[PDB]
RNA sequence: AUGGUAGGAUAGUGGCCUACCAUGGUUUCAACGGGUAACGGGGAAUAAGGGUUCGAUUCCGGAGAGGGAGCCUGAGAAACGG
């Protein structure tokens, strides 16, 4: 902190990893009483909720060595009193920059937080990789993370937040609150799995690997894995990390819900089996775990299907909710995972036990359709693309620690149909068009046009025999738009109406377009038609679908005159 | 201007062709007298884009990747040639001594640029004009180099790889080929796996580090006419899918896990299959583009189906696509150039912000 | 740029560049200007004030004869088989002069018919040609250099021309 | 090396007496070329010149290193820095690489 | 580097360049190598009708037009008239 406060770095970029015991009250106040002496102005704290900020305050001019933290009964927690910090007319630092000068903010805010000179921002792997770039910016920011804890992301995290880096960086593993080297502690650590070595593995880090084609996805039993053999503890240990470095929480409890769940099984993606050892431990491809749904034996697909729609045929149905799929943390080029997905659709198509369980050597049951419910990324809506699980129900009040919408999908992956499927979407295509700048002002435009792409796709799915929409009468267009307005219209096509003017006339015409009325006469269905969608339904302005789209010019402007145009021949 | 499709409707565009004219062929020596002599509206309507022209075009055309400039090589003499996207014209000409059969361009904005011709001669041309040529063992037919391990490598019909390893200033690495087929010569953009396109459709793969091949591959027609070569081969950019297409006019897509067959599609004249290019930069993934010699064929490589097709008036060699657009170069053997965009295949770049709104609606 | 001059050899002893001029104009080495096959282009080149030498880039037939009766029609061209003095030029399909050049010497056969009134087995000609009559792809070379005339010229081989030269293709 | 006895231009214990015998050869030639007058003397320079050719080599070089048809393994001085190598290029860690190299996926 | 043949290029012979061959060529009669304000040589040139052998006449050793690189027209030219 020192050697960043003597550079002249203006990407004073300070990362700060740990495990479990840092001290994280202590290490934040002594970077504030070091910025306090060598600073401009103050330090801006950045947490994603009410950490130990008033700890980490109450560490910096007083707290010493022995802390004596306390809840709410502490000095800082109480405001009616002298907490000796007291500020003056004096160049002082330690007494204007105080607890009277918390400079406290929320990491969502991106303006103010770059209009700052001196931040810190604590548990930033948690935060979005879009949201720590726009923290974690050309200012001075020191950076505090934890790893391998409760509450908190493995080290794929930080090796992701690593690779959007590359700076300063640093890294802690003894325990201050006890030492280190403690055997309980290890011997805890084992039982709850909390020691990460999948990016340790010699043959399960990345997309080097065997073939997709010779795919072993096999099944294992839950005694099997609940049984404590050396082999079936590499296994778990390699699987949990697995599950671990995926997925940006983890709840410490999540590996012993797993393995009570009587309704949730789960299946071993493994590479090309060599028949010349056989008996060795093998590092397995993917792991894929999903659960039942339905009224046999936990239920947020049908439950959020029961808040979607009156479906008691879709609620006593057999569904499967897959509740984690992932390869290891770096074969993500692999396209394992889109194997699986095919074993896991021909799956429904069709001393100790048995360690190894055969794929063959497994009834399954009779289900209805399958899918499962994940956020709203653009690399899960790519997974879900090349998969055919088309989402339907969105989240529309999005996460507050995710910081990301959750987005339920589904795939009728049996040889029974039953068409409400299709019929749902159709309704999920009206809904998402509908809260499309209702209450989804802030997303990506590209993202909604692969999710009515999404729902596109289930439209031209199968059970397609009479849910085919018709196109518009001439009531029927006289109802939408006006004479004058189609008159207004052909002067857009003689170029001399203004932005202002087509855009009037944009929000009736944004929904003809979502509409199979227009789609059955034209197919404007280039980024033209994103623009369109980004200007009509996310009600966004032409500065603002310019700088998304990535083309500044009138273009914009151009296209959507090309594209009003075309409306003009529809006529 | 022109709406000519290949009646899938796919409104592909072509600007500067041979149907059109100069607009301004001569200004003093035609167009002053030919004023009055001529109203000519339609000319008047002809819009020349990026103003110069290029007799008996090239062999080989390129555009770096950033700069935004392009790379040309005519043959009436031999020319090498600059030109800027942001100043819309010749930014540069100059003659060297042969005709460049192959040219490959520094990482960045046409500051040094290596050149192959028919002689054995390399030249490594700065900023400045000419600044050294050198001597390859074996002739030329094909180089191409890698920022990675500061190497590029050269071949034609042989034994020995040349590795120009640039630093210490040699050449070094002679890489043992079979049966002297490296016809084309490609590269892994992400991990450097070499590839040579050998007279009996085999391909090497080389670790340069260890300066060791690895395997060979066979491609087999199923119908089979005539033994082959391979003519080209080309990496993705995500480091997965590999490419190969031969002279039969069999473009072959390999996925790569361990897969004898692979995407196979042939063309309905088969001279050649020239350049294969990706588009995975601009959206709607898996459309992949072959050109033969007198048929460019944008086509699914997941579907099998044809996306679009270019069929132009006079024979072409070279495809260079500009990254991040709908935008099209060949290097025809004619005094016009063939460019042309197809606004479903992607938006048009900064430069040509009006090219996109002018023949739209027209 | 390249270099037709004397001096820059090195002398009989092998006397070391003694450096005396540099280039002007009147040894100005050209280009090497070569063709390849397809529709017919024509650059003119002015030296030496009021010489034009036409550079033929790319050309599409020829006037090549037949000397047992000593006769030539124009006939489309196929593509180049053998060099003598080079093996790439033939895949690079470049017509500089002595390249022995397929053609579908169709007006040949026409001229065949309307001279004498026989087919040919489907006064007389030795048998090695009537191996490609049926095939349609005779063999021609190249007298003329195109690179100055503009012109493409040949002959069709004759007796021993292809008992050497197809022992030279294989 | 072991102390018994590096520019070989001058070596002592070798004894090569060519520069007067190649001095005597060209009084060989003088004295053959004047007594080949009738009808022929010995030896006017067959075995002379050849045990000029032969000691040396004939000449020890090659028209393929001549024209630069064989590759040249010294440093061209020009050329030593323009293209001046990169960091870890490798987007992958090279050892899952390894994996790809020692498992291909097309073998 | 020396030749052979072929090709390209040249206004043109040409290893000038390239291809593929054969290995050779210049020398004690000195090949290669160290000295020269070679403002010194050249009958280059009348003479000096006696200034000893010359007082005087001229050719003379090159590159360049701010610097590398390429192009351009003219029976003239890699132009300081682009």
């Amino acid at each position: 902190f020192i050697d960043a406060i003597s550079e002249k770095t203006l990407n004073f970029t300070v990362a700060l990893t740990a495990g479990r015991g840092r001290g994280k009250s202590a290490a934040l106040g002594i970077s504030i009483a070091a910025a306090v002496s060598h600073g401009y102005s103050n330090i801006f704290v950045t947490s994603p909720s009410p950490e130990n900020l008033k700890t980490l305050f109450e560490f910096i001019f007083k707290g010493f060595d022995a802390l004596g933290y306390q809840e709410h009964i502490d000095y800082d927690i109480i405001q009616s009193t002298n907490p000796d910090f007291n500020k003056a007319i004096v160049r002082v630092d330690i007494k204007r920059d105080h607890r009277q000068t918390i400079q406290y903010i929320v990491p969502q805010d991106h303006q103010v937080l770059g209009q700052a000179e001196l931040v810190v921002i604590d548990e930033a792997a948690a935060i979005p990789l879009p949201i720590v770039k726009n923290l974690l910016g050309p200012y001075l920011v020191f950076m505090a993370s934890t790893i391998n804890g409760y509450e908190g992301t493995g080290r794929s995290l930080s090796l992701k937040l690593i690779q959007q880096l590359r700076l300063r960086e640093i890294s802690l593993d003894e325990p201050i609150r006890y030492a280190p080297g403690d055997p309980i502690e290890k011997w805890l650590n084992k039982l709850l799995c909390l020691d990460v070595t999948l990016i340790k593995n010699p043959r399960f880090a990345t997309r080097g690997t065997p073939h997709p084609s010779q795919c072993n996805l096999f099944v294992v039993n839950r005694d099997t894995l609940f049984s404590y053999h050396p082999v079936s503890e590499n296994f778990l240990e390699k699987m949990m990390a697995l599950y671990v470095s995926s997925h940006y929480k983890n709840s410490p409890n999540d590996l012993q819900l797993m393995s009570d769940a009587p309704a949730h099984k789960l299946f071993v993606l493994l590479p090309p089996i060599d028949p010349k050892d056989g008996g060795r431990i093998p590092d397995p491809l993917c792991v894929i775990q999903i659960a039942l749904e339905g009224e046999i034996s936990g239920d947020l697909i049908p439950w959020l299907i029961s808040q979607q729609f009156q479906d008691e045929e879709f609620a006593s149905l057999s569904g499967a909710r897959i509740v984690r799929i992932a390869t290891n943390p770096e074969y993500a080029s692999m396209g394992y995972g889109s194997r699986a997905i095919e074993l896991l659709r021909d799956y429904f198509e069709g001393t100790l036990p048995p360690l190894l369980l055969k794929l063959s050597e497994q009834p399954p049951h009779y289900l209805h359709y399958l899918g499962v419910s994940y956020g709203l990324t653009q690399s899960l809506h790519k997974f879900w693309k090349n998969n055919s699980f088309v989402p339907v129900y969105l989240r529309q009040t999005a996460n507050d620690l995710t910081g990301e919408h959750t987005c339920v999908m589904l795939n009728v992956l049996e040889g029974r149909e039953s068409n409400w499927l299709v019929e749902f979407a159709k309704d999920f295509r009206k809904r998402f068009l509908s809260l499309l700048s209702y209450d989804f002002h802030k997303f990506t435009a590209v993202q909604a046009l692969s999710v009515i792409e999404s729902s596109k796709k289930a439209q031209d799915l199968s059970d397609d025999e009479k849910h085919d929409n018709k196109e518009l009468t001439r009531t029927h267009l006289d109802d939408i738009f006006s004479p004058f307005d189609l008159k207004r219209l052909d002067s857009y096509s003689n170029n001399l109406l203004d932005y202002h003017v087509i855009g009037d006339m944009i929000p009736m015409l944004a929904l003809l377009y979502f509409g199979d009325k227009m789609g059955d006469s034209v197919k404007l269905s280039s980024v033209q038609s994103a623009i369109l969608l980004a200007i009509g339904l996310q009600r966004k302005n032409i500065d603002t679908i310019a700088k998304e789209l990535n083309l500044p010019s009138n273009q914009t402007i151009a296209m959507f005159a090309k594209i009003m145009r075309k409306m003009s021949q529809y006529f | 201007v022109l709406k000519s499709t290949s009646a899938n409707d796919v409104s592909v565009y072509q600007v500067s062709g041979t149907n059109v004219s100069r607009s301004l062929p001569d200004w003093i020596a035609k167009k002053r007298k030919r004023q009055l002599k001529n109203d000519l509206e339609y000319q008047n309507r002809v819009e020349l884009i990026q103003d110069f022209e290029f007799s008996e075009a090239s062999n080989k055309i390129k555009v770096s990747r950033d700069g935004q400039y392009c790379m040309a090589t005519g043959t009436y003499k031999p020319q090498i040639h600059v030109y800027d996207f942001a100043n819309l014209s010749l930014k540069f000409d100059r003659h060297t001594d042969a005709e460049n059969v192959d040219f490959t361009i520094l990482s960045d904005d046409w500051t040094k640029s290596v050149h192959l011709q028919n002689d054995r001669s390399i030249q490594f041309q700065n900023k400045g004009g000419l600044h050294y040529t050198t001597r390859i063992p074996k002739f030329g037919r094909s180089l191409v180099y890698n920022k990675v391990n500061c190497d590029l490598y050269v071949g034609a019909s042989g034994n020995e790889l040349y590795r120009l390893n640039l630093e210490k200033g040699r050449f070094l690495n002679p890489f043992k080929l079979d049966t002297e087929g490296v016809n084309h010569v490609s590269i892994n953009e992400v991990n450097g796996l070499l590839a040579a396109g050998t007279e009996t459709n085999v391909v090497e793969f080389w670790d340069p580090r260890s300066r060791s091949r690895v395997s060979k591959l066979y491609l087999e027609n199923n119908i089979d006419n005539r033994p082959f070569q391979v003519t080209t081969t080309s990496f993705r950019n995500d480091g997965l899918t590999f490419a190969c297409g031969t002279s039969n006019g069999y473009s072959y897509i390999y996925d790569l896990r361990t897969s004898e067959p692979s995407i196979i599609k042939d063309q309905g004249y088969g001279f050649d299959i020239k350049k294969i290019i990706w588009l995975d930069n601009v959206g709607t993934e898996n459309k992949i583009v072959t050109c033969d010699k007198r048929i460019a064929k944008i086509w699914d490589r997941l579907d099998g189906k044809a996306y679009a097709s270019m069929e132009p008036s006079v024979d072409i060699n070279d495809i260079e696509h500009v990254p991040g657009t709908g935008m099209f170069f060949t290097a025809n053997e004619s005094i016009p150039m063939h460019t042309y965009y197809i606004p479903s295949l992607g938006p048009s770049p900064r430069w040509c912000s009006f090219l996109d709104s002018i023949t739209e609606e027209l | 740029g390249i270099s037709r001059d004397s001096r820059h050899k090195r002398s009989a002893t092998g006397a070391k560049r003694a450096q005396f001029r540099k280039k002007r104009k009147f040894e100005l080495g050209r280009q090497p200007a070569n063709t390849k096959i397809g529709a017919k282009r024509i650059h003119s080149v002015r030296t030496r004030g009021g010489n034009k030498k036409y550079r033929a880039l790319r050309i599409e037939t020829g006037n090549f004869s037949w000397a047992s009766e000593g006769i030539s029609k124009k006939t489309r061209i196929a593509g180049v088989v053998y060099h003598p003095s080079n093996n790439e030029l033939v895949r690079t399909n470049t017509l500089t002069k002595a390249a022995i050049v397929q053609i579908d010497a169709t007006p040949f056969r026409q001229w065949f018919e309307a001279h004498y009134g026989q087919t040919l087995g489907k006064a007389k000609i030795e048998s090695s040609v009537e191996s490609q009559f049926s095939a349609g792809r005779l063999y021609a070379c190249i007298s003329s250099r195109p690179g100055q005339s503009g012109r493409c010229d040949g002959y069709i081989l004759e007796g021993e021309e292809l008992a050497f030269y197809l022992r030279r293709l294989t | 090396a072991n102390g018994r006895l590096i520019d070989i231009t001058e070596n002592p214990y070798v004894f090569d007496d060519e520069d007067f015998y190649r001095v005597l050869l060209n009084d060989l030639i003088d004295k053959k070329i004047s007594n080949a007058h009738n009808s022929e003397s010995a030896a006017i320079t067959i075995t002379s010149t050849n045990a000029r050719s032969n000691n040396k080599l004939k000449k020890n070089i090659d028209t393929k290193a001549s024209k630069g048809r064989k590759l040249n393994y010294s440093v061209q001085d020009p050329i030593a820095n323009y293209e001046a190598p990169i960091t870890s290029g490798y987007k992958w860690s090279d050892d899952q690489i390894d994996e790809f190299f020692a498992g291909l996926l097309g073998q």
